[PDB]
Parts: C-alpha cells; sequence; structure tokens
C-alpha cells in the first residue's frame, strides 16, 4: 500500500545515502 | 556513603534548572527576533504594493 | 585565536607522570601493582 | 561455490576421488542419483 | 463475530553430508559452507 | 591425431589451477614458469591467462601484475601480447561488457607501465563504419584507465611525442573532417577534451566548405 | 579538596 | 565499596561542566528530545 | 524501577577474558524494545555526528579505506615545503566503562530523551551480579550487557568526543545541522584549513585523531611540553611508539623533533579529558609524524595496520611500491596521489590463532566433520575480512599453514595414526558431497599425480586409465584468496554501479514507474549495500 510504499522508499534512500556517502557531497 | 554525592546531586539539579532557565529565555528571545522580521517584511511588501499601486497608477 | 580555548578542561595531567619516586612492596598480593597491571591487561 | 567445482578438478575428478573410497564396493552403477543421511534413526532414537 | 487480535510473522527465512553426530551437532553448526545467511526471498520489481 | 585434443585441455588445465592457486602476484609466474612445455604453446598460455583475467566478475590487480611480470620478460612474451591485443581488438564483437572492461583494464595496466611498447595503438581507428558499441566502450575503458594510472599530464607528453606521430595517425586523424569532428563529440562526450588539442579546425582550409 | 581515584 | 566509601571521583564542578557542554551542544544542533513511545505509534509493531 | 539478578561469567578468548551478562528473559525482550526504538529514533532526529562509528553504511575495511581517503583529500597534506608536520595519533580512552557515573549519566540520557526511558535505563544498570557464590551490587560504572548498553555508551562517548575537541571543532566537523558534513569532509577548504585537528574518528572506545601544524604552531606546542616536563638527556626517544614489521628501510630514525611532536600531542589529548571520567594511557596509544625526514604515515584501524606513502616521496625511487597496495587519489586533480600498504596487525593474527585453539580445545569430543566445520567458518570469516592484507602479510600465511596442519593433525590422532601417505589431499579437501571432509584450503598443497588414476570394468576387459601422463606437472590445491574479491576494486565498483543505478533510477521515474529485474541484472552482485 502507500504506507509500504513509504516505509521501503525510506529503506531504499538509506541505502542510496549509505551507498553515495563520501563522494557527491 | 559520603557527603560529596549529596553536594554532588545538588549541582546537577541546579545546573539542570539553570539550563532549563537559559534554553527558555534564549527561545522566547528567538521568537521575538522572528515575529518582528515577519512584520518587517509585511512593512516592505506593504510598501511594494503601494509601489504596484502607483505603477497601476501609471497603467491607466 | 588560540587553538585550545573552547577545550571544557585544561590541565588534568599534573602530578600524573609523578608516579616512579620509589619502587614500592605491598605485602598484599590482591593489591599489589603487579596484580593490578595483569588484572588490567588480562580482562578486558 | 565456484571453489567447489575447481577442487573436483583439482583432484582429479569425480571419478578419481570416488576411487578413493569403497564407492565402487556398493554396487552403484554411478554416482548421479544418491544421496547421504545425515543419521539413522539409532542416532535420533538415543539423542535424548 | 470476533475477528480477534491479528498474530504477526517472523520477519522472512551428491546431495547431503556425512554428518556431526547427534549429540555434537548441539544446533546446526554446519550451513550452507560457502555462503552465509538464508537465502532471500527476491522480489521482480519495486 | 587429437581430435578430442585433451593434451591442449589438459595444458588449460594445469594453467588454470596453477593461477587459481597461488596467492601473490609472483606466485602465479614462478610457478607458471617452473612450468615445463613442449616447443610451442605459449600463445596457448597468453590466450588462457587473457581469458582467465575475462572471466573474473571485478578485475584485480593479481592479474595485472602478473601480465606485466611475463612483460618484463624477452621479447616473445611481449610480441605475443601485442598479438594477443590486436587479435582481441579484431574479434571484439560476441564479448559481453564486463570482459571487456576487464580486458581493457589488463591492458591499460600493460601500456600504463612499460609492459608494451606503446606503438601497437596503429590498430585503433576512429571511423563511424567500422566501430561497434562494444570497441566504443573497450577504448572509453582502456583511456579512462590510461588516465587513472599515469594522469593527465603524463598523457598528454605521451601522446605529444613526434616520434609516435605516424602511429597515431588511425586515432588522431588530420586528413578527413567528418571524422575529426566526431572524435571532437566523443571525446567532449567521455571528458577527453584536453586530449583533443593537437587538431585545429580553422588553419585547416582543406575542408573550407563554409566561409 | 581533591579526589583520590581508585586507582591512586 | 571504595566509590561508596570514597565519594563520586567526577567532582561537581566537572559533572556540572560535562553536562552544561552537553546542553550547549544539543542547543546548538536543535535536537528534539526522544518522546516516550505512545500508544498508538504504528512503527511499534515493525520495531517488536 | 527494581530489577532481578543478572548473572555474569567470563568467556576466555585466550588472551582477554570479557565478561558476559545474563538477563532476565522478558526485561531482555523490553531491553530490545527499547534498544530499537532508541537507535530508531536517534537515527531520524540525528542525536549521532558522522565521527560517530561504527556507522550503518560502512564495513570496517571500508571504513578504513574512507579514512586513507579523508587523509589523502585535505589541502596540501603532503607538502612539507615550510617544515610543517602531521601527526596522527590513535588511543583508546579507558576505562570509561568502569567510571560512569550514574546520577550524571541519568542527567544525560534525561536530556536527550524522556525522563521515564531514563529512569528505566539508569535503574537497569544498577543490578545485583552474581557469579557462582558470590555477589554485589553494581553501583558505579555501566553494565556492557544489557541491549541498550551501546546506544548509551555511544552517547557517552558522543560526550568524550566533545569534551576532547571542544564544541567549536566539533560544530565544524560535523557541519551545520541543516546540511552535516559526510565523513571526513568540511564545508570548504577555510574551515578545513583553521584549526589543526584536521580528521577525527571514535570507534566506541577508540579515537583516531589527525593533526596538521604548521611550523609555528609545532614550535609552541613543542615549547609548552619541554617547559611543562622537560627532559634534557633525550631519554624522550625511549618508550616511543613506532612499527617493526614494516621493513629495514621503510622505517626511518626518530628524530628530536618528531617524538617531541609526538609526546607533545599525546599530553595535550591527554590534558583535555578528566581523570575522574575516563583518561588516554600511554601504553595503549601509537603516534605517527609525517614531516620532511620521515615520508611515512602510520596507522592501524579495525585491525589492518596501514602505512601511506605519498607520491611526491618517490619521485626518485625510494621505495618499490609493488604490493597488495590500495591506491589513493585526490578528488580535486582526480589522479593517483598516495600509496596504502596494507598489513594484518600481529593482535589479529593472534586473534585467528586464538580462534583456531579454541576450536581444538571445544572439540575433542567431536566429528571430523565438525572440525572442517569450524575450521572452514574460521578461515572463511579470516580472508573474507581482510582479503589484501592477508595475501600481503606474511606472518599471517605462516599461522595459517600452521593452523590448518593441526586441524589435520586433529584428525588423523582421531583415526588412530600421523601417516603422511595414509593422508592423500583428496581426503581432506573432497566436497562433502563425495563424502569428503569439505575443508577449503589457504596454503600451497601440491598434489601428487598418483591421485588421478582410476580403474573401470568393461566385459571385454578392464581399464586402468592414468590421468595427467602427458604432464609431469602436479595439479595444485585451490587457494580460498583467490575466489574473494579485493576490498579495492570492489569499493570502485560499488561506486560506479551506485552511480549507474542513480542514473537508470532516474531515466527511469521518468518513464516506467518501477525499476524492472532485467535491466538491473548485469548490476546484480555489485555494490557494498549489494543492489
Amino acid at each position: 500500500d502507500d504506507s509500504e510504499a513509504e516505509e521501503r522508499a525510506a529503506y531504499e534512500e538509506a541505502q542510496v545515502r549509505a551507498a553515495m556517502d563520501g563522494l557527491r557531497g | 556513603i559520603n557527603d560529596k554525592f549529596a553536594q554532588f546531586s545538588e549541582a546537577l539539579f541546579m545546573a539542570d534548572r539553570h539550563a532549563r532557565e537559559e534554553v527558555r529565555q534564549r527561545a522566547m528571545m528567538q521568537q521575538r527576533l522572528a515575529e518582528k522580521e515577519r512584520q518587517q517584511k509585511e512593512e516592505h511588501l506593504r510598501q511594494l504594493a503601494q509601489q504596484a499601486r502607483a505603477e497601476r497608477a501609471a497603467a491607466a | 585565536r588560540r587553538w585550545d580555548e573552547d577545550v571544557v578542561f585544561k590541565n588534568q595531567a599534573r602530578g600524573t607522570e609523578d608516579k616512579g619516586k620509589r619502587k614500592e612492596f605491598v605485602n598484599d598480593l590482591l593489591r599489589s601493582d603487579f596484580h593490578k597491571r595483569f588484572m588490567s591487561k588480562y580482562v578486558r | 561455490n565456484a571453489y567447489r567445482t575447481d577442487v573436483i578438478q583439482a583432484l582429479g575428478g569425480v571419478e578419481t576421488i570416488l576411487e578413493h573410497t569403497l564407492f565402487k564396493a556398493t554396487g552403484f552403477p554411478s554416482w548421479e542419483g544418491l544421496f547421504w543421511e545425515k543419521s539413522s534413526g539409532f542416532e535420533a532414537s538415543m539423542q535424548f | 463475530g470476533y475477528a480477534g487480535e491479528t498474530g504477526l510473522t517472523p520477519l522472512s527465512k551428491p546431495r547431503g553430508s556425512i554428518g556431526v553426530g547427534i549429540l555434537n551437532d548441539t544446533g546446526s553448526d554446519d550451513e550452507d559452507p560457502y555462503e552465509l545467511g538464508p537465502k532471500i526471498s527476491y522480489n521482480r520489481v519495486i | 591425431r587429437d581430435q578430442t585434443n585433451a593434451d591442449l585441455v589438459n595444458l588449460r588445465r594445469t594453467i588454470y589451477l596453477t593461477i587459481q592457486s597461488s596467492a601473490d602476484p609472483e606466485e602465479a609466474a614462478h610457478k607458471l614458469m617452473k612450468l615445463k612445455l613442449p616447443p610451442g604453446q605459449e600463445p596457448e598460455l597468453v590466450s588462457m591467462i587473457i581469458e582467465s583475467c575475462a572471466q573474473e566478475k571485478v578485475y584485480s590487480k593479481f592479474m595485472g601484475l602478473l601480465g606485466e611480470k611475463f612483460a618484463r620478460l624477452n621479447r616473445m612474451w611481449m610480441e605475443l601480447y601485442e598479438e594477443a591485443f590486436t587479435k582481441y581488438y579484431n574479434t571484439i564483437h560476441r564479448y559481453e561488457t564486463n570482459k571487456l572492461r576487464n580486458i581493457a583494464r589488463f591492458f591499460g595496466h600493460l601500456l600504463s607501465y612499460d609492459a608494451i611498447g606503446w606503438h601497437v595503438l596503429s590498430v585503433i581507428q576512429l571511423t563511424e563504419e567500422e566501430t561497434t558499441a562494444a570497441s566504443r566502450i573497450f577504448i572509453r575503458f582502456l583511456f579512462e584507465d590510461i588516465q587513472e594510472n599515469l594522469g593527465t599530464a603524463k598523457l598528454k607528453a605521451r601522446l605529444g611525442d613526434e616520434a609516435l606521430q605516424p602511429y597515431l595517425e588511425g586515432i588522431f586523424r588530420h586528413d578527413t573532417r567528418r571524422n575529426v569532428t566526431f572524435a571532437i563529440n566523443y571525446f567532449t562526450a567521455i571528458k577527453m577534451g584536453y586530449l583533443t588539442d593537437e587538431m585545429h579546425p580553422g588553419r585547416h582550409h582543406g575542408r573550407g566548405l563554409g566561409p | 579538596n581533591a579526589v583520590i581515584l581508585h586507582e591512586d | 565499596h571504595n566509590h561508596m566509601k570514597d565519594g563520586p571521583y567526577v567532582s561537581s564542578e566537572e559533572a556540572v561542566a560535562i553536562y552544561t557542554t552537553t546542553v550547549h551542544w544539543l542547543e546548538a544542533r536543535k535536537f528534539s528530545p526522544i518522546p516516550f513511545p505512545s500508544v498508538s505509534y504504528k512503527h511499534d509493531t515493525k520495531i517488536l | 524501577r527494581a530489577f532481578k539478578e543478572v548473572g555474569i561469567d567470563m568467556n576466555d578468548n585466550y588472551s582477554t577474558i570479557n565478561p558476559v551478562y545474563d538477563v532476565e528473559p522478558i526485561e531482555k525482550i523490553s531491553d530490545a524494545y527499547l534498544d530499537q526504538y532508541l537507535w530508531y529514533q536517534a537515527d531520524q532526529r540525528h542525536l549521532f555526528p558522522n565521527w560517530v562509528k561504527p556507522s550503518d553504511s560502512e564495513v570496517p575495511p571500508l571504513l578504513v579505506y574512507k579514512w586513507c581517503q579523508g587523509i589523502n583529500n585535505l589541502d596540501k597534506v603532503w607538502d612539507t615545503s615550510n617544515g610543517e608536520c602531521n601527526v596522527i595519533i590513535e588511543t583508546q580512552l579507558s576505562k570509561v566503562y568502569e567510571k560512569i557515573e550514574l546520577t550524571l549519566l541519568n542527567s544525560l540520557l534525561r536530556l536527550i530523551m524522556d525522563h521515564n526511558l531514563a529512569d528505566y535505563i539508569t535503574a537497569k544498570n544498577n543490578v545485583t551480579l552474581t557469579y557462582k557464590d558470590m555477589s554485589h551490587v553494581n553501583s558505579y560504572g555501566m553494565i556492557r550487557g544489557l541491549q541498550f548498553s551501546a546506544f548509551v555508551f555511544q552517547y557517552y562517548g558522543l560526550i568524550l568526543d566533545l569534551l576532547i575537541l571542544g564544541p567549536q571543532r566539533a560544530a565544524e566537523i560535523a557541519g551545520p545541522p541543516q546540511s552535516p558534513n559526510d565523513f571526513l569532509q568540511f564545508q570548504d577548504r577555510d574551515t578545513e584549513t583553521r584549526h589543526p585537528i584536521r580528521l577525527y574518528t571514535r570507534y566506541i572506545d577508540k579515537i583516531w585523531v589527525f593533526l596538521r601544524f604548521t611550523a609555528e604552531e609545532s614550535r609552541d606546542l613543542i615549547q609548552r611540553f619541554l617547559t611543562e616536563q622537560p627532559d634534557p638527556n633525550f631519554e624522550n626517544v625511549i618508550g616511543f611508539k613506532s612499527k617493526k614489521c614494516w621493513p629495514r628501510d621503510s622505517r626511518m630514525r626518530l628524530m628530536r623533533h618528531d617524538v617531541n611532536l609526538g609526546r607533545a600531542v599525546f599530553w595535550d589529548l591527554k590534558n583535555r579529558l578528566p581523570r575522574s571520567v575516563t583518561t588516554i594511557e600511554w601504553d595503549d596509544t601509537f603516534v605517527s609524524v609525517y614531516s620532511k625526514d620521515n615520508p611515512n604515515l602510520l596507522f592501524s584501524m579495525c585491525g589492518f595496520e596501514v602505512r601511506i606513502l605519498p607520491k611526491c616521496r618517490n619521485q626518485n625511487d625510494e621505495f618499490p611500491v609493488k604490493d597488495s597496495v590500495w591506491s589513493l587519489v585526490d578528488n580535486s586533480t582526480k589522479e593517483r596521489t598516495a600509496h596504502a600498504f596494507l598489513q594484518v596487525t600481529e593482535e589479529d593474527i593472534q586473534k585467528f590463532n586464538n580462534r583456531i585453539r579454541q576450536i581444538l580445545m571445544s572439540s575433542g569430543s567431536t566429528t571430523f566433520t565438525k572440525i572442517a566445520n569450524k575450521w572452514n567458518t574460521a578461515l572463511i570469516a579470516l580472508f573474507t575480512y581482510y582479503r589484501e592484507a592477508a595475501v600481503s602479510t606474511v606472518n599471517l600465511l605462516d599461522t595459517i599453514v600452521k593452523c590448518e596442519t593441526k586441524i589435520q593433525t586433529r584428525v588423523k590422532i582421531g583415526l588412530n595414526s600421523k601417516m603422511p601417505s595414509r593422508f592423500p589431499p583428496a581426503v581432506f579437501y573432497t566436497p562433502k558431497e563425495l563424502g569428503g571432509l569439505g575443508m577449503l584450503s589457504g596454503s600451497h598443497i601440491l598434489i601428487p599425480a598418483s591421485d588421478k588414476r582410476w580403474c573401470k570394468q568393461t566385459d571385454v576387459g578392464i581399464t586402468h586409465f592414468r590421468a595427467g601422463m602427458s604432464h609431469d606437472e602436479e595439479t595444485l590445491i585451490p587457494n580460498i584468496a583467490r575466489y574473494i574479491i579485493p576490498w579495492e576494486a570492489e569499493f570502485i565498483d560499488s561506486q560506479r554501479v551506485w552511480t549507474e543505478y542513480s542514473q537508470k533510477r532516474l531515466e527511469a521515474q521518468q518513464q516506467n514507474r518501477r525499476l524492472t529485474l532485467e535491466d538491473l541484472e548485469d548490476s546484480w552482485d555489485r555494490g557494498l549495500p549489494r543492489i
């Protein structure tokens, strides 16, 4: 549903910010 | 037990209260600037609105 | 600006290096300095 | 996983590895189609 | 008519070996030797 | 005759098991040159070592330094290495992209550290018809890896040599302007624009179609 | 007005 | 037993300085303090 | 607010023993919920800055790589023209768990969260510890065996980090609260250059601090140190810290200025910590100074012993630089600038040896397949954590060979005999499907060709095939280390394939709604947070 999609998107953003850490910002 | 414990606890409690007081003052001080800034911006907008009306006086 | 001026505590290590005035024997293997060295090395 | 294949290729192949053993003494024709039981019924009966 | 308090679920989850004995097994200290973890069920799309 | 050709697969198996069981990028070379050999299968050894580098999921410096160690021996291994380079350049069509990345990283290690001479690169040609996308990404990875290994000033001094000028006519074209503009578009596409400096559009009046 | 630490 | 007898080794001024340092740092980062886990708070079950 | 007895015992690692606390199960469920809730709410409310490690975004080898990159990306970090120096100091905050005052801990926990949670945590740390017939109430220090103790110690260590750095430098390193900096980055070069402390991290209780000193500030620091604690007999060199495993030329002599700056840095950092809370002892320290005299940067993080050599020192081929070497780049010029040389510290070679010794002492009354299983776990853990540095380190390879020999000897002694001809490699290294022990190997074990023949029975004859006759060369047992991708290449491919994923996400959301599982099959098993 929308709630599960929002939490899954939060997880995906967390994994991205764990992978992108150190190089863009 | 040693007496210092009481003194220890006393200091922390007073320090805690002091910190809260300071925070509250700073907090309320901040909001004063905030509302003042808002008023200033509103005043500027009002002045600009008047200028816009003056430009409308140039338009007609 | 001095680089160490926002530091909360200054000079916390005066008199710590003064250990070693005379190596002293304590007749307690539970309170001797060898036991303290041993049990700080091993029990981590 | 690939290690498994290579270590078989290191030891001379399945035919050599199985001919070190009693595979040919069991009457099994080919190595495919077999499995090992982890424990017999006697072992699981006596565990507790 | 009571549906009831709903229950939760656990968060996800040449054949064989000689064995480690039935007393020395303790609990499953013989996993997939190559790779960690139980295999995860995979969604096709997000 | 050997139609099943068991000797070839036995040599390939021993080379593969020798590489896949050493630790340091000198153990593999030491055992590999310790291996006995019939009068010629050194092309087979080079083919097997590059293929074993290509089949890896991720490139590692181990097999690159192994190839470098074979390339600082006598002339035969070196000439076999540019033969392998040309062969993999002209036979690129059916290979996957990650294998091409591994091959390009290996050959960038070879060219970047003087393992083979800087003269085979005349095989590289920049035209629309004779270049596929696989060769295009191979070229991208190869110059990106040589950029990583040496740097901007080192490649500027390398490609600016006048003694290398007849060997670089296949890459730095100066005869037909459409290929030059295509090279402009690509070298600006992958941020190699500082290397596109020896050319000059305005002073080339041979193709002056526009005033 | 100085404390005495346990290790000292 | 030695801590009970020989008092808190952290003196009162040291504890006060540490507390005020934490207070100034936490107000500088505008930290919102963690509430008690409320009655409803859906994420509870997932956290559980 | 009043809790049960907590059992206590010791776990023996043969070099250290640590206390293990056994808590009542229902309170364990309450503490596990509180632990998860506190970590989640601390993440969303941004309690912990970037230097608080271990973060949920790096494996420890990636942490060592990021630390090396953060060293290499600083402004003029490898320049020595004006006599400047670099000091990296690694040390361990001593007795932080023993010396937690529970009232002060209760106050600081009341600062960050609700007073009910703080009261529960402080009442939970005051319990009765019982071992056999011994029992005492723990009223001083924290209990490291509670579920939420990790969060509480990371918060207390954050406060200790504030005490070491100072609030201004901590705010500069962590960045503004609206847009905090990443790990070992600053907002601009002015913020980075302003203070001597350039880098900082704390892994639980071990702090790594990297300082850059110009000539005048280093002179003032050394002058203050010898003014406070003078030593005119050149006795400061006796007892300094340097690594012996690095070669006879790669390590150089330690002069007056380097040793004096190292001792001054340690003394200045020790002067910041109140001994009633914590301290850094000189025996747990390691200080290395990069100067005009020694062009080496030494540290050791999470068990990797790292030596950094900038490339603007091998201009005349000072050092070989041909190993399992991490190649450091600069993020400004996008070119290679320094090389990192990796070893496994001798403490972790000891940890692996102690793990194998634990295997051999817990398992005399166990099966052979159990010995091989436990050995496989230990070897796989070692090689998949260390990778490059395991291959480079000679002492580790010697230890691995001796421990594998001990495992095989345990199997042999189990049968009855230690006879080498009785045990081909095919007994041990055959996969477990074929009945073999399934051992994985990290040693150079050659297989003689007598294990490459087989008999076959047919109706017109019996064929005794002998494979490998055309070779006089033995096939070798496959090393495990050839099946594990090295860390540096894995990090590079992680960065590359995650930038690719962001690319396909951007041109996928302006098209379809969900990314498929066909466009990412090439990108399947890539990335440190695997895609």
